[PDB]
C-alpha cells in the first residue's frame, strides 16, 4: 500500500485480546501507539503510577509495511473508548470477519482501521492527538540494581489474583525470601476487611520455576534475606486479565521501589511497570512477620 | 531530606504543646488516669487538637497504640458503608488492654462526615462503648449532629496567646540555633495572627531567605494580615486617608477586588466601636458593592464609591 | 515552532534568571532549592505575574529537563473533585519517586476553583505525605480558599509588575525581534499593563503587525494608541476642561467631536477621566463624594449597555454637578 | 435570480473577504498580515451589536484555509449551543488537543494553511465565570496548534484572567462617518432611489448598528417597489419606519411637560400609549431636544440629565414603559 505504515493479519484473537488486557487500564482514557519495524506497540499509563506496554511483532501479521524514511518510528495517540465502541460493534459477527488491516500514513493523519469479510468492508478513522509531555520511558525498571527475581506459571498467579480480588484485597505485600538446600518463599500478602492473609507459592519447580535474591545489584545471591514490597492492590491488580492469557510471568523488582512484570503468552508479549508504597507501617509490617514467622 | 519545621517540630508528648492550659491539663489527667470518654475537639486551624488528639491516644494505649487505634479522615472514605462495616468491626474486636484503657476512633475533620454515616454512629456508638470509645475532632461543633454531641464531652481550643506563641518559637530557635531579634519574634507573632502553624512556616521562611530574623527582613517576605488593613481602611475618620489606604495597602499590592469586599463584610461583622444602624447600612452597602463585582465590574472605582457611601453614612 | 507561537507563550520564561519583578520571592525560593528544604508553596496575586511561569521553572530547577515524570500538575481544566483527591491525588503522592530523587512535587494551579470537600479533603493528603511530597497551590481570590488550607501553606504575594521589570522584559523582547519602539511609546504601554505582562506582549505583538515595514519602521505613541483604539492624555484633557469651564453645548460638542474623530469609548474616557481626578486637589470632601458615586454608577450602567449619548451626558451633569461643591 | 434574492440584505451583504469589512482597520491590519505572519494570537473581539465581529471571524477563516479544510480546523460554539463546566473540560479540550490535520496539495497552493487549528466562542459572555475558567490553561497549554477567538458585546462579562490571555480588538460603532461607503454601496446594487441625505439619517437613527441600517434600507426600498411611482425616498418616509416619533407630538410633549398639570400629562400620556411608541426612543428624543437646547440653564440640564440616565437605565432592565414614562415626565415637569 502507499501508506507510510499498513499492517494485515487474519487472526482476530490478537487484537481482542490486546484491547481486554488494556481495558483494566480505563475505559476511558487515552492509548499511545508505537510503530517500528520491529512491530506495532500499545501504551497505557495511570496515575503516574503505573504502566502497560503490550507489544505485537512482525511475525503476528500476514503483511507487515513500516515504509519510513525520515523517523526509525512513529508516535500516536488515540482514545481508547472510541476504539472500543468500534471494535464492538463491527465484532459482533465475529465469525465472518477473515482479515483486519491496520494503517497509518504519519502525523496529522487519523489510524485507519479496517475489518475485510468475504464481499463486506468496514473502514474506520479514529482522529488522533497531541502526545502528553508525560515520558512512558520514566517509569522503567533499574536493571543494574534488580533487588530479586522470580518466573512463575501464568496460572497459579491467575488464581492468586483472583483470589485476592475476590476478598476485597486493599494492600498487597509481595514477600520474597531465599535459603540454602534449594529453599524458595515467594508470598503475597493481603490487607482487607477479613484482615491479613496470606497466599504461599509452593517451592516446587512446577509453579514456581526459579527465585533469586540479588541484594539490589542484580550479581551477588544472598540468603536468609527478605525482600517485601508494598502496593496499592487497586495497581497490583491491573495485571489480573494479562495474567489470564499469561503461560509464563516474570517478576523483577528493583531497589527504587519498581516492579516490573514481564507476561508471556511468535507471541503477545506483555510488560506492565508499577512503583510502591513509600513505605510499610509498623502494625503491616508485624503482621507480615508473624505471618512469615 | 530536610522535613519543614512545622512537621519536623510537631509535638510528640502532651507536655510540648502550648495554650490552652486548663484544656491540656485535663488531658493529660486524662491520660494518666484511663477513663476517656468520648470527646469532641472544636477550634480554630492550627492550634494543636490533630496533635492533642495523637499525643493523648499514644499516652493511653502504649504499645497497643497500633492494634487499639483506628484514624479516619476527609481523605478516606468514611460514608455510610465504613462506618457499617470497618468502624463496626473495629469496635467488635477484642482486644486486652490494661484496665482503664479502651480502643480509640479518631474521627478527624468529623464535620466533613456525611448525614447518613453520622445518624448510623449512634448505634454503633450506643452498643461498643464499653470497649470503644470516639475522639471527633473539628474547627465547628455545631456541624455534627446534636444526637452524637449528646454523648460527648465538648473542648473548645482557645486561639493561642502571644506568648505561647513565642514560647513555641524559642525553643524551636534553640534547637535549631537561629539568630533572631526581639523585633523579629514580634513580628512573627503579629502576622501569625495566632496560628502556630504559620508563625512555624514564616519563621522557616525567613531564616531561609536571611537567617537573621529581623522586622525588616520578616516583612520583606510576611505581609501584615489584609484584615487588619481593611479595618484600619474602614475605621479612617477622612475619606481621603480611606481611598488612600485602599489603594497603596490593599490594591497596588495585588488584592483582588473580591477579597477586599468579602474582609470588609468580615470585619465590619465584628466593629464593636460602630453603633448598630451604622453598621447595617455598611453591610448594605458593601453587599451592594460586592454584587456589583461578582457581575464583573470588579474596579477601583467601584471600592473607592464603596468608600464614598461609607463615609457619607458615618456622617 | 517557537516562532509561530503567540508571543505570550512565546516569551514564557524557562529558567527563574528569566522571571522578573518578584525578587524577593524568586530569592527565597532559589534559597530554599539550594538547601533543599521546600516546604508547601502557596503563591497569591493578579493576572499575568509569573506564577506559572515561576512554579514551572523551579520544577525544572530541581529536577532538570525530566520534570515532567515527578511533577504532577492539576488545573482547572481537569475535574479535581473529592474523588479525584482521594484517588489520583493521594496515590501520586503516597507512591516512591521514579528513581529516589528526592520528593515529589504536586501543583495545583488556579486552586482557587476547588470545591470545599475536595480542599477539606486535601488537609491531611498534604500533612501526612509532607516527607515525600510537596503541594504548591496557585490563586488569584484567597477567599475561595479554605482556612484549612491557607493554615498549611507557606504564602508568597506575587504584587503587580515594576515598572523597572517590565522595561527590562521589553528591552529583551525588543532585541529578540527587529523593533524599535519609542520612549513615549515605552510609557503609555507601561500604563496601560497594570503590571500584567502578558498585556504588554499582546500589545506589542499587535504594534509590530501594525508597522508597515517593522525592519525599519519605529513604534510611536500613536502606533500604540491606534493598536489599543485607546484615547490620548491630550484627549482626555480637553474633554475635562471643556466639562470643567465651557458651557454645556460647548461641552457636549466637544465630548462628541473627541469620540467621533477616532471612534472612542465613553468607558476609557471615564476611567481616564477617573485617574486624572485622582490627583485633582478638592477643598471640599463632598465633591469627591459625588464624584465616586454618580461616576461608579455611570460605569455599572455602561457595562450593561444602555443609550451611549444618555451616558455621555450624564457624565457631563454629575462631574459639573459634583463641582459645584467647590464653590 | 430567484435564488440570490432568496436572503434578507444583512445576509446577502454580509462581507465575504476582511476586506469588505468597513471602519475597522485598526484590527483588520492586525489580522491580515497575520495571513504572512502566521503569529495569530489568541483573540477576543469586543463590541456593541452589528459593528462586524461575526463577519470579521468567519472571513477570517475562510481566507486562512479555505472552503475544503475550514471543516477540519474550525470548531464553533456560540449561545444556542450548551456550553458547562463539562463541556469546556470535554469537548473544547479534545478539540484543542486534536492533532492538526494533513492540507492537501491544492489547499496549499491556493491558500497559507498555518499549523494550528481555530475554536471560535461566539456570545462568549454568555458562558458561566466557573467555564470560563476552566479554559485558561486549556488555551495556554495547547497554544501551539489551537488558537482561540472569544467574541461578546459585554467585555467585563469576561473573566480577567481570560482578558488577560486573549489579545483584545473593540470593534467600533457604525455611524454615518465610516459606514457610509457601505450603505452607498448597497444601495447602488439594489437600484434603491433615495433624496440626498436619505443614508445619513438611516445611519444617524441606527445609532451604530449597521445591521439595523441595512434592515431599514431593505425595508424603505420595499415600500417603495410596492408603491411602484418611480419616486425617490424621502428622510419621513425612514423615520415612520424606523419608529421615530414625529416632531409634533414631541413639541406636544414638551409643551404638557412645560405646563407642568400633573392630571393634564396622565391623561395625554395615557393616550400617547395607544400608538404603541417605543419609550426608549421617546426618551432618546426627549434627551436629544433637552441638551442641545439654548433655553434652558446649567442647573436644569444637569438634573435633567441625571433623570434621562435614570430612566435609561430603569428600562433597560425590561421594566414597564408606561410607568417610566410618565414618572420621567412629571421629574421633568417639576425642575
Ligand atoms: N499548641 C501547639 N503547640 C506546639 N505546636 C503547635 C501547636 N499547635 C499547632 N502546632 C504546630 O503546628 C502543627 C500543626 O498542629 P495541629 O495539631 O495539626 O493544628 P490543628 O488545630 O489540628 O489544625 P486543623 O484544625 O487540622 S486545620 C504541629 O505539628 C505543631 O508543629
Ligand atoms: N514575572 C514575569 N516575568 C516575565 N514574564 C512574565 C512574568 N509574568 C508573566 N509573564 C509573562 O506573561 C506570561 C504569563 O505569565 P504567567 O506566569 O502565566 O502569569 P500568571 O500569574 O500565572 O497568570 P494567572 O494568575 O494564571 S491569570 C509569561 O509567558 C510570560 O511571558
Ligand atoms: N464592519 C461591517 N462591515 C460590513 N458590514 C457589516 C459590518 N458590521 C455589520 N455589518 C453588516 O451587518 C451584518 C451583521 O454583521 P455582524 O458581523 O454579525 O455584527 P456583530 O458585531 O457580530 O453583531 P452581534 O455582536 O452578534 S449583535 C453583516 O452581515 C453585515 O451585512
Ligand atoms: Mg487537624
Ligand atoms: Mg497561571
Ligand atoms: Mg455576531
Amino acid at each position: 500500500l502507499a501508506n507510510k505504515f499498513s499492517a494485515s493479519t487474519v487472526h482476530l484473537e490478537h487484537i481482542t485480546t490486546a484491547l481486554s488486557c488494556l481495558t483494566p487500564f480505563g475505559s476511558k482514557d487515552d492509548v499511545l501507539i508505537f510503530i517500528d519495524a520491529d512491530g506495532l506497540s500499545f501504551v497505557r499509563e495511570n496515575n503516574h503510577v503505573i504502566k502497560i506496554q503490550l507489544l505485537l511483532s512482525r511475525e503476528l501479521f500476514m503483511s507487515y509495511s513500516y515504509r519510513n524514511e525520515t523517523e526509525d518510528h512513529m508516535k500516536l495517540c488515540v482514545k481508547i473508548n472510541h476504539i472500543l465502541d468500534s471494535v464492538s460493534v463491527m465484532n459482533r459477527n465475529s465469525d465472518d470477519i477473515v482479515e483486519c488491516t491496520l494503517s497509518y500514513d504519519g502525523h496529522g493523519s487519523p489510524f485507519v482501521l479496517i475489518f475485510e469479510d468475504s464481499f463486506i468492508s468496514e473502514r474506520v478513522e479514529y482522529s488522533t492527538y497531541l502526545i502528553k509531555d508525560f515520558d512512558t520511558n520514566g517509569l522503567e525498571l533499574d536493571r543494574e540494581r534488580i533487588s530479586f527475581e522470580a518466573i512463575i506459571k501464568g496460572e497459579a498467579l491467575h488464581s492468586a489474583l483472583k483470589d485476592l480480588k475476590e476478598i476485597g484485597c486493599k494492600e498487597c505485600y509481595v514477600y520474597a525470601k531465599t535459603e540454602a538446600n534449594d529453599e524458595n518463599v515467594f508470598a503475597l500478602i493481603s490487607k482487607s476487611q477479613l484482615g491479613f492473609s496470606k497466599i504461599k507459592l509452593p517451592s516446587n519447580r512446577s509453579i514456581l520455576e526459579k527465585l533469586q535474591v540479588f541484594d539490589g545489584d542484580s550479581t551477588t545471591v544472598i540468603d536468609g534475606f527478605a525482600v517485601i514490597g508494598f502496593f496499592d492492590f487497586t495497581s497490583f491488580d491491573k495485571i489480573r486479565k494479562s495474567t489470564k492469557i499469561a503461560s509464563k510471568v516474570l517478576f523483577r523488582m528493583d531497589v527504587h521501589g519498581v516492579l516490573s512484570v514481564n507476561i508471556l503468552s511468535p507471541g503477545i508479549v506483555i510488560e506492565v511497570c508499577m512503583l510502591e508504597k513509600e513505605s510499610i507501617d509498623e502494625a503491616a509490617q508485624t503482621e507480615i512477620e508473624l505471618l512469615m514467622e | 531530606l530536610q522535613l519543614p519545621w512545622v512537621e519536623k517540630y510537631r509535638p510528640q508528648v502532651l507536655s510540648d504543646i502550648v495554650g490552652n492550659k486548663e484544656t491540656i491539663d485535663r488531658l493529660q489527667q486524662i491520660a494518666k488516669d484511663g477513663n476517656m470518654p468520648h470527646m469532641i475537639i472544636s477550634g480554630m486551624p492550627g492550634i494543636g487538637k490533630t496533635t492533642s488528639v495523637h499525643c493523648l491516644a499514644h499516652e493511653l494505649l502504649g504499645r497497643s497504640y497500633a492494634d487499639g487505634v483506628l484514624e479516619l479522615n476527609a481523605s478516606d472514605d468514611r460514608g455510610i458503608d465504613v462506618v457499617r462495616n470497618q468502624i463496626k468491626h473495629f469496635a467488635q474486636k477484642k482486644l486486652h488492654l490494661p484496665p482503664g484503657k479502651h480502643k480509640i476512633v479518631i474521627l478527624d475533620e468529623a464535620d466533613s462526615m456525611t448525614a447518613g454515616a453520622q445518624q448510623a454512629l449512634r448505634r454503633t456508638m450506643e452498643l461498643y462503648s464499653n470497649s470503644t470509645r470516639f475522639a471527633f475532632a473539628c474547627n465547628q461543633s455545631n456541624k455534627i449532629i446534636e444526637p452524637l454531641q449528646s454523648r460527648c464531652a465538648i473542648l473548645r481550643y482557645s486561639k493561642l496567646s502571644d506568648e505561647d506563641v513565642l514560647k513555641r518559637l524559642l525553643q524551636i530557635i534553640k534547637l535549631e540555633d537561629v539568630k533572631y531579634t526581639n523585633d523579629g519574634l514580634e513580628a512573627i507573632i503579629f502576622t501569625a495572627e495566632g496560628d502556630m502553624r504559620q508563625a512555624i512556616n514564616n519563621l522557616q521562611s525567613t531564616v531561609a531567605g536571611h537567617g537573621l530574623v529581623n522586622a525588616d527582613n520578616v516583612f520583606k517576605i510576611v505581609d501584615s494580615p489584609h484584615p487588619l488593613i481593611v479595618k484600619k481602611m474602614l475605621l479612617a475618620s477622612n475619606l481621603e486617608d480611606s481611598i488612600q489606604i485602599l489603594r497603596t495597602d490593599l490594591w497596588k499590592k495585588g488584592y483582588s477586588s473580591i477579597d477586599i469586599v468579602t474582609t470588609s463584610f468580615r470585619v465590619t461583622k465584628n466593629l464593636a466601636q460602630v453603633k448598630e444602624s451604622v453598621r447595617l447600612e455598611m453591610i448594605k452597602e458593601i453587599g451592594l458593592t460586592h454584587m456589583r463585582i461578582l457581575e464583573g465590574v470588579g474596579t477601583y472605582l467601584q471600592l473607592a464609591s464603596m468608600l464614598a457611601k461609607i463615609h457619607k453614612l458615618n456622617n | 515552532s517557537k516562532e509561530n507561537l503567540p508571543w505570550v507563550e512565546k516569551y514564557r520564561p524557562e529558567t527563574l534568571d528569566e522571571v522578573y519583578g518578584q525578587n524577593e520571592v524568586i530569592t527565597t525560593v532559589r534559597k530554599f532549592v539550594d538547601e533543599g528544604k521546600l516546604p508547601h508553596l502557596l503563591f497569591y496575586g493578579p493576572p499575568g505575574t509569573g506564577k506559572t511561569s515561576t512554579i514551572v521553572a523551579l520544577a525544572r530547577e530541581i529536577y532538570g529537563k525530566n520534570y515532567s515524570n515527578m511533577v504532577l500538575e492539576l488545573n482547572a481544566s481537569d475535574d479535581r473533585g473529592i474523588d479525584v483527591v482521594r484517588n489520583q491525588i493521594k496515590d501520586f503522592a503516597s507512591t516512591r519517586q521514579i528513581f529516589s530523587k528526592g520528593f515529589k512535587l504536586i501543583i495545583l494551579d488556579e486552586a482557587d476553583a476547588m470545591t470545599n470537600a475536595a480542599q477539606n479533603a486535601l488537609r491531611r493528603v498534604i500533612e501526612r505525605y509532607t516527607k515525600n511530597t510537596r503541594f504548591c497551590v496557585l490563586a488569584n481570590y484567597a477567599h475561595k480558599l479554605t482556612p484549612a488550607l491557607l493554615s498549611r501553606c507557606t504564602r508568597f504575594r506575587f504584587q503587580p509588575l515594576p515598572q523597572e521589570a517590565i522595561e527590562r522584559r521589553i528591552a529583551n523582547v525588543l532585541v529578540h525581534e527587529k523593533l524599535k519602539l519609542s520612549p513615549n511609546a515605552e510609557k503609555a504601554l507601561i500604563e496601560l499593563s497594570n503590571g500584567d505582562m502578558r498585556r504588554v506582549l499582546n500589545v506589542l505583538q499587535s504594534c509590530k503587525a501594525t508597522l508597515d515595514n517593522p525592519d525599519e519602521d519605529e513604534i510611536s505613541d500613536d502606533v500604540i494608541y491606534e493598536c489599543c483604539g485607546a484615547p490620548r492624555p491630550s484627549d482626555l484633557k480637553a474633554v475635562l476642561k471643556s466639562i470643567l469651564e465651557d458651557d454645556w453645548g460647548t461641552a457636549h460638542y466637544t465630548l462628541n467631536k473627541v469620540r467621533s474623530a477616532k471612534g472612542l469609548a465613553l468607558i476609557d474616557l471615564i476611567e481616564g477621566i477617573v485617574k486624572i481626578l485622582e490627583d485633582y486637589e478638592l477643598q471640599n470632601e463632598e465633591t469627591r463624594v459625588h464624584l465616586l458615586t454618580k461616576l461608579a454608577d455611570i460605569e455599572y450602567s455602561i457595562s450593561k449597555g444602555g443609550n451611549d449619548q444618555i451616558q455621555g451626558s450624564a457624565v457631563i451633569g454629575a462631574i459639573k454637578a459634583s463641582f459645584e461643591n467647590e464653590t | 435570480e430567484q435564488s440570490l434574492a432568496q436572503q434578507p440584505w444583512v445576509e446577502k451583504y454580509r462581507p465575504k473577504n476582511l476586506d469588505e469589512v468597513t471602519a475597522q482597520d485598526h484590527a483588520v491590519t492586525v489580522l491580515k498580515k497575520t495571513l504572512k505572519s502566521a503569529n495569530l494570537p489568541h483573540m477576543l473581539f469586543y463590541g456593541p451589536p452589528g459593528t462586524g465581529k461575526t463577519s470579521t471571524i468567519l472571513a477570517l477563516t475562510k481566507e486562512l484555509y479555505g472552503p475544503d479544510l475550514m471543516k477540519s480546523r474550525i470548531l464553533e460554539l456560540n449561545a444556542s449551543d450548551e456550553r458547562g463546566i463539562s463541556i469546556v473540560r470535554e469537548k473544547v479540550k479534545n478539540f484543542a488537543r486534536l492533532t492538526v490535520s494533513k492540507p492537501s496539495k491544492h489547499d496549499l497552493e491556493n491558500y497559507p494553511c498555518p499549523p494550528y487549528k481555530i475554536i471560535i466562542l461566539d456570545e462568549a459572555d454568555s458562558m458561566t465565570a466557573d467555564a470560563q475558567s476552566a479554559l485558561r490553561r486549556t488555551m495556554e497549554t495547547y497554544s501551539g496548534v489551537t488558537r482561540f477567538c472569544l467574541i461578546c458585546n459585554y467585555v467585563t462579562r469576561i473573566i480577567d484572567p481570560l482578558a488577560s490571555r486573549c489579545s483584545k480588538f473593540r470593534f467600533k460603532a457604525l455611524d454615518a462617518s465610516n459606514a457610509i461607503d457601505r450603505l452607498r454601496f448597497i444601495s447602488e446594487q439594489e437600484n434603491v432611489k433615495c433624496d440626498d441625505g436619505v443614508l445619513e439619517r438611516i445611519l444617524d437613527i441606527s445609532a451604530g448598528d449597521l445591521r439595523r441600517g441595512i434592515t431599514l434600507l431593505q425595508s424603505a426600498s420595499k415600500g417603495a417597489q410596492y408603491l411602484g411611482d418611480g419616486k425617490n425616498i424621502t428622510s419621513t418616509q425612514v423615520e415612520e419606519l424606523a419608529g421615530v416619533v414625529p416632531h409634533d407630538i414631541l413639541i406636544e410633549i414638551v409643551e404638557k411637560v412645560k405646563s407642568g398639570d400633573f392630571d393634564e400629562i396622565k391623561k395625554y400620556v395615557n393616550t400617547f400609549m395607544k400608538s404603541g411608541w417605543s419609550a426608549a426612543s421617546v426618551v432618546n428624543q426627549l434627551h436629544e431636544y433637552y441638551i442641545t437646547n439654548d433655553n434652558f440653564d446649567t442647573n436644569f440640564k444637569n438634573q435633567i440629565s441625571w433623570l434621562l440616565f435614570t430612566t435609561d437605565s430603569r428600562l433597560n432592565n425590561g421594566t414597564n414603559e408606561h410607568i417610566q414614562l410618565l414618572n420621567l415626565l412629571v421629574k421633568i415637569s417639576q425642575l
